[PDB]
């Protein structure tokens, strides 16, 4: 019989054992084991997916696209186990580097030095160039996505949101609505819910710049309309030229509704922070996505000079195309996908 | 507990 964790089967043996329980969603669990193969302490999350359309959806992507992927500050995959036969396949499991740590627990712990902060934003930024120049949205970065070992590697995670937006297509009416966690979301998704832009990976980097420099979430909105609030009860009512540029009707209307609110200064906010982060801050926080920094500038500002290398940073070789992109088909049609997607992993293999 | 940024591999090489 296999390991079982909290009542989960992780059918995963005989190479990786001694699994012990890390975290969950609504359609899988993730377990540290060790892999006795190569003599190293792995993470395996456990996806259960091929009941619903999205969660297949969602799992042929993030597969797609971590194997394509190769850069020191994104987790890789290592291996994918799942059944011989399509017919079998109930479960996948995706097994990478077990790392120590991530942001959200060293923020409950530590107060971390100006020079921590400075480090992992380089790392976060770094990974994001890559990501972008991929043509990929993350879409769910936050603190807990964020992985760390003690000697301040940093790795993104958790691309079971992420996905390509081919930039010769205008995606306008075309994205996925209610995207990222709430705490760490762009204004956009809620008032250009399926038109934003990889410009909501920049928001949500300034979230977690924020949470550094203060150990709590800087719009901690308790539902998704409040979330609107708390941003504007910071960065204060929009401009008369960022309303104008909001094309939906009702959002603007929606908008010039509210009661107006004055602008909070960052430095009243964050009294102790370095000024060149606080600036970099303003600039990633900004409220129009087409005046806020992209990644390249932001990894330029003078807060992150004594990193910024452009000779190693790399770049995606083959950014990802619109082709990798019409994934809005059957869950069995997805299942199939996966199954070939995920086929290289196993004995006996052909192309 | 969080080890010197001078142990990260890729600081080194800055």
């Amino acid at each position: 019989g296999p390991e079982m964790v909290r009542g989960q089967v992780f059918d995963v043996g005989p190479r990786y054992t001694n699994l012990s329980y890390i975290g969950e969603g609504a359609y899988g669990m993730v377990c540290s084991a060790y892999d006795n193969v190569n003599k190293v302490r792995v993470a395996i999350k456990k996806i259960s997916p091929f009941e619903h359309q999205t969660y297949c959806q969602r799992t042929l992507r993030e597969i797609k696209i971590l194997l394509r992927f190769r850069h020191e500050n994104i987790i890789g995959i290592n291996d994918i186990i799942r059944a011989p036969t399509i017919e079998q396949m109930k479960d996948v499991y995706i097994v990478q580097d077990l790392m120590e740590t991530d942001l959200y627990k060293l923020l409950k712990t530590q107060h971390l030095s100006n020079d921590h902060i400075c480090y992992f934003l380089y790392q976060i930024l770094r990974g994001l160039k890559y990501i972008h120049s991929a043509n990929v949205l993350h879409r769910d970065l936050k603190p807990s996505n964020l992985l760390l070992n003690t000697t301040c590697d940093l790795k993104i995670c958790d691309f079971g949101l992420a996905r390509v937006a081919d930039p010769d297509h205008d995606h306008t009416g075309f994205l996925t609505e209610y995207v990222a966690t709430r705490w760490y979301r762009a204004p956009e998704i809620m008032l250009n819910s399926k038109g934003y832009t990889k410009s909501i990976d920049i928001w949500s980097v300034g979230c977690i710049l924020a949470e550094m420099l203060s150990n709590r979430p800087i719009f901690p909105g308790k539902h998704y309309l409040d979330q609107l609030n708390h941003i504007l009860g910071i960065l204060g009512s929009p401009s008369q030229e960022d309303l104008n540029c909001i094309i939906n009707l009702k959002a603007r209307n929606y908008l010039l509704s509210l009661p107006h609110k004055n602008k909070v200064p960052w430095n009243r906010l964050f009294p102790n922070a370095d000024s060149k982060a606080l600036d970099l801050l303003d600039k990633m926080l900004t409220f129009n996505p087409h005046k806020r920094i992209e990644v390249e500038q932001a990894l330029a500002h003078p807060y992150l000079e004594q990193y910024y290398d452009p000779s190693d940073e790399p770049i995606a070789e083959a950014p990802f195309k619109f082709d990798m992109e019409l994934d809005d088909l059957p869950k069995e049609k997805l299942k199939e996908l996966i199954f070939e997607e995920t086929a290289r992993f196993q004995p006996g293999y052909r192309s | 507990q969080l080890k010197p940024i001078e142990s990260s591999i890729l600081a080194q090489r800055r």
